[PDB]
RNA sequence: GCACCUCGAUGUCGGCUCGUCGCAUCCUGGGGCUGUAGUCGGUCCCAAGGGUUGGGCUGUUCGCCCAUUAAAGCGGCACGCGAGCUGGGUUCAGAACGUCGUGAGACAGUUCGGUCCCUAUCCGUCGCGGGCGUUGGAAAUUUGAGAGGAGCUGUCCUUAGUACGAGAGGACCGGGAUGGACUUACCGCUGGUGUACCAGUUGUUCUGCCAAGGGCAUUGCUGGGUAGCUAUGUAGGGAAGGGAUAAACGCUGAAAGCAUCUAAGUGUGAAGCCCACCUCAAGAUGAGAUUUCCCAUUUCUUUAAGAAAGUAAGACCCCUGAGAGAUGAUCAGGUAGAUAGGUUGGAAGUGGAAGGCUAGUGAUAGUUGGAGCGGACCAAUACUAAUCGGUCGAGGACUUAAC
RNA sequence: CUCGUUAAGGAACUCGGCAAAAUGACCCCGUAACUUCGGGAGAAGGGGUGCUGACUUCGGUCAGCCGCAGUGAAUAGGCCC
């Protein structure tokens, strides 16, 4: 349905109406172009190309602009398919900007989380240490791998490696304010992610 | 900020001594993270030396070091330059007129006995 | 940055008095007891301020019937109407954090003109 | 831990096909042709950008 | 923040002083107490003379503690002491005075028999 | 009970860390009977999705006690887990008590003390790359065969002091509010840290002295604190639904003129099952789909899916890096330039610089002046460094059919 | 592995406060039961400490000044039943 692609500029507060104070975080969206057009005769399913961010032109090949012309727009950085809304209603070239919701309008939001690199079984999955004294020669560590009889390891016995940089949604969150000649939405809450990344808002699922 | 191996005293010891070498020497041979860290202390020290009052003289004499001479001069004495005050007659209105980038870097080739990767960082 | 400020700016307050940690100051807070709206009066001494923007706040402390009570506030709440400086103290730091462990007469604090 | 079986020849030939030596990028000079490595100072002729630059 | 086995002071005419907390009453591995919360404790000092004597076992509502409480308008209180005041078992004071102030949140968990003895509420 | 197994070695119990499985079910869900008025209960049937607490005393399981909870289940896994921890206990050498023995000594009697080694080859488990394949070469967007996560539950308010009942007492079925434990992100707020940030102060030594500073003493010590990383801080979540079923309950109905849920026909029905929500996924060798980009030299083994050479679209080596990171990979850039350093303004932070003046016998104070300084943060600016270059990379098989 | 700091709580840890943290110098005041009359005893528990000037009988005392903090670093008993 409603849909729109940003970045992520920061958290900041704001005061209501009643005066209570009350966390936020700046989304900056710039208009969205409408690539392509996806129906069931020719692709199987129905959804919506959407294209972000105007990109500079030495950084593009030629395959992209081939791409980007039968919409008549720059060639773009991210490239995203919208599902699940009326078709119709839509056509290459249009814009989609951020008076597209309205202040209310609970909603979902993703985004790719910060990178942390290798970590321990301890931050990684909120496992305890062991005791810091009386003997102790057992802090840090992921505990048994298991009991003796199958003679091996079963799946998902968790461990060390690398955390972070999966991508996460978050559900039900409100439109504080909408500003229209900033191309700007603010957000009650934190939203997953670094600042300059890439972020989507969809109305959301659970209505 | 690039630890260089060393504690924190050793690395403002050695800092301290890499450019006081170069105001002195004006060319050098060194390793590639020594000479990018260095390169940001000495321009530093330079534009202390081009504002030119008392107050950053006292300000650059925490920095640069003492005991060391930097003499090609004599009209008729034994009459030495102090490489603070070299710093502050000569390289100072020299770069006057130049805004940044009072250094360059130039690669050459990995040490012997290490493989460490040599540079030269030279001012003009 | 600048972003940020733009969208923040338009509701910074401008009655808001000069001072700093060390002078005292009357708070005009605002209660609500049910339906009914009223307010009360906080003094004290200011002994904290850490800032940069909408986000700027501060705290008071003040001894009632015999325990110490501190109270923060940030600086642009609508929910405060007024900040009268009533005296100025000559004060040596930004935090006032050794307060925290006196009483009576080793917790005093000279005035000055200004 | 101790190894509980030798290995043979080519399982050990098999573990040492990443653990090789590379020669990367290595042109000609602009200024006496020798080759040289690339962004450094050429050895043979000290002449880096069209200018000298190991002399005074 | 108030768990098992730290130490109040009382802040009312019921003849105890010092007070050890034994449970944090409302859950099932609940951690800790706060503001407006109930507790059963320990008397593990008293006044000479009193309607409550040492080695009790009793219920008290907090008052007054030092990592204090946040409101909805972006305030903090904060105090210096951790304070409690012993309880009938219907929100009533066993004693008849209150010492010392007392943090606003007593209304709304309605000990409105204590907001009327507190000579100051915050 | 037996003595097949292991004596050129298969390390005991409780606790810790990390769990997994069965169901003979401890709570929560659905039911039939009651010596079921209501509120609570008894017992039997279906059900393994999730949940199942902190202390005191003992080396202790076991057990008793205290305070809570919706509840404080029972078993298997070498009575799970020591190349993962502990070594309190049992079972080495010392010493003592009761007791037995002429003695040396002895006791599932007791007491105080008492050495636990290992640099991971193979399979397995968690993460991360290179090679080739997917039948011309490439840049992007994707469907979903499969798979994984998640799954708990309290109190109040209303219906209503209504049904029920002499009274005491007190509902089903609905609607609304707010919690506990657990968990996914994040740094605006409250705090933590913050060894190239600011200030105060002791001893001694150096910059020739005074003033002003540097070195060392755990960062010498003490008071604050930016970015980044963080919880005890802040936001969210387990919402509502559909389908086929278990116990149970039918509707119509005969065999067997009646009766009967069943044989033929036809329904209802659970926290469970398949979807619904979140994440991974075409090496799914069954290797899928859509949009865009690029189009022919030389000798012949013989003309063949032939070899070799230069190229297109595109890619890489090499260099500046960070929102990324063990390395490699990923992402932002390479003068068609803000990629990193420097410079010029700003900010957080500290809290009033140096040099002079004025008032003091002095220690010091006031003033010039919210001063000076200012890692990582914010704008602008080609001043230095991303120079010059090289490498790889298509020419698209055959059969049948319809057009 | 060896070090430095930590909100709120403060032995809830464990066989056992193990390991850490806390006390620590000099001057003054004070100091129980018990006892072989020597002790116990540094019992316990409290106060002072920098810099300038004046007087200094002598040893110190008064007036003033500065900081969160004056044995401003390093070195040095935890105690009780
Ligand atoms: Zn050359």
């Amino acid at each position: 349905t409603k849909g729109i692609l940003g970045k992520k500029v920061g958290m900041t507060q704001i005061f209501t109406e009643s005066g209570e104070l009350i966390p936020v975080t700046v989304v900056e969206a710039t208009p969205n172009v409408v690539l392509q057009v996806k129906t069931v005769e020719t692709d199987g399913y129905e959804a919506i190309q959407v294209g972000y961010q105007d990109k500079r032109e030495v950084l593009s090949n030629k395959p992209a602009k081939g791409h980007v012309a039968k919409a008549n727009t720059a060639p773009k950085r991210f490239i995203k398919e919208f599902k699940n809304v009326e078709l119709g209603e839509y056509e290459v070239g249009k814009e989609i900007k951020v008076d597209v919701f309205q202040a209310g309008d609970v909603v979902d939001v993703t985004g790719t989380t910060k990178g942390k690199g290798f970590q321990g079984a301890i931050k990684r999955h909120g496992q305890s240490r062991g005791p810091m004294s009386h003997g102790s020669r057992y802090h840090r560590r992921p505990g048994s791998m298991g009991p003796v009889a199958p003679n091996r390891v079963f799946k998902n016995k968790r461990l060390a490696g690398r955390m972070g940089g999966d991508r996460v949604t978050i559900q039900n969150l409100e439109v504080v304010k909408v500003d229209v000649e900033r191309n700007v939405i603010l957000i009650k809450g934190n939203i997953p992610g670094a600042k300059k990344s890439l972020i989507t808002i969809k109305s959301a699922v659970k209505a | 900020y690039r630890k260089l191996g060393r504690t924190s005293s050793q690395r403002k010891a050695m800092l301290r001594d890499i450019t006081t070498d170069l105001i002195i020497n004006e060319r050098i041979v060194t390793t590639e993270a020594r000479a990018k860290e260095v390169r940001s202390t000495v321009e530093k020290m330079i534009t202390l030396g081009k504002r030119g009052d008392l107050h950053a003289r006292r300000q650059a004499a925490t920095f640069v070091r003492n005991e060391v001479a930097s003499v090609r001069e004599e009209d008729e004495s034994i009459v030495v330059e102090s490489a603070l005050q070299k710093l502050f007659n000569d390289l100072g209105p020299r770069f006057a007129e130049r805004q940044g980038g009072y250094t360059r870097i130039l690669k050459t080739e990995p040490r012997r006995g290490d493989a460490a990767p040599m540079v030269v960082i030279e001012f003009v | 940055n600048p972003l940020i400020q733009e969208l923040t700016q338009e509701q910074l307050r401008t009655d808001i008095p000069a001072f700093r940690p060390g002078d005292t100051v009357r708070v005009h807070a605002k209660v609500v007891e049910g339906t009914r709206e009223r307010i009360q009066l906080f003094e004290g001494v200011v002994i904290k301020r850490r800032g940069a923007g909408i986000s700027e706040t501060y705290t008071v402390r003040k001894v009632s019937n015999g325990v110490g009570v501190e109270r923060t506030f940030p600086l642009h709440t609508p929910r405060v109407a007024q900040i009268e400086v009533v005296r100025y103290g000559k004060v040596r730091r930004a935090k006032l954090y050794y307060l925290r462990a006196l009483h009576g007469k080793a917790a005093r604090i000279k005035e000055i003109r200004r | 831990a101790v190894p509980a079986r030798r290995t043979s020849k080519a399982k050990k030939a098999k573990r040492r096909t990443h653990y090789k030596l590379t020669i990367k990028g290595l042109n000609a000079c602009s200024n006496c042709g020798e080759m040289k490595k690339s962004h450094h100072v050429c050895p043979a002729c000290g002449h880096y950008d069209g200018k000298d630059v190991m002399s005074k | 923040m108030i768990q098992q086995e730290s130490r109040l002071r009382v802040a009312d005419n019921s003849g105890a002083r010092e007070i050890l907390t034994i449970k944090v009453l409302g859950g099932s591995g609940r951690k800790t107490a706060n503001i407006g919360d109930v507790i059963v404790a320990t008397v593990k000092q008293a006044t000479p003379g009193g309607v409550v004597k040492k080695g009790e076992v009793v219920k008290a509502v907090i008052v007054r503690t030092k990592s204090g409480a946040r409101r909805a308008d972006g305030s903090y209180i904060k105090f210096d002491e951790n304070a409690a005041v012993i309880i009938r078992d219907d929100k009533s004071p066993r004693g008849t005075r209150i010492f010392g102030p007392v943090a606003r949140e007593l209304r709304e968990n309605n000990f409105m028999k204590i907001v009327s003895l507190a000579p100051e509420v915050l």
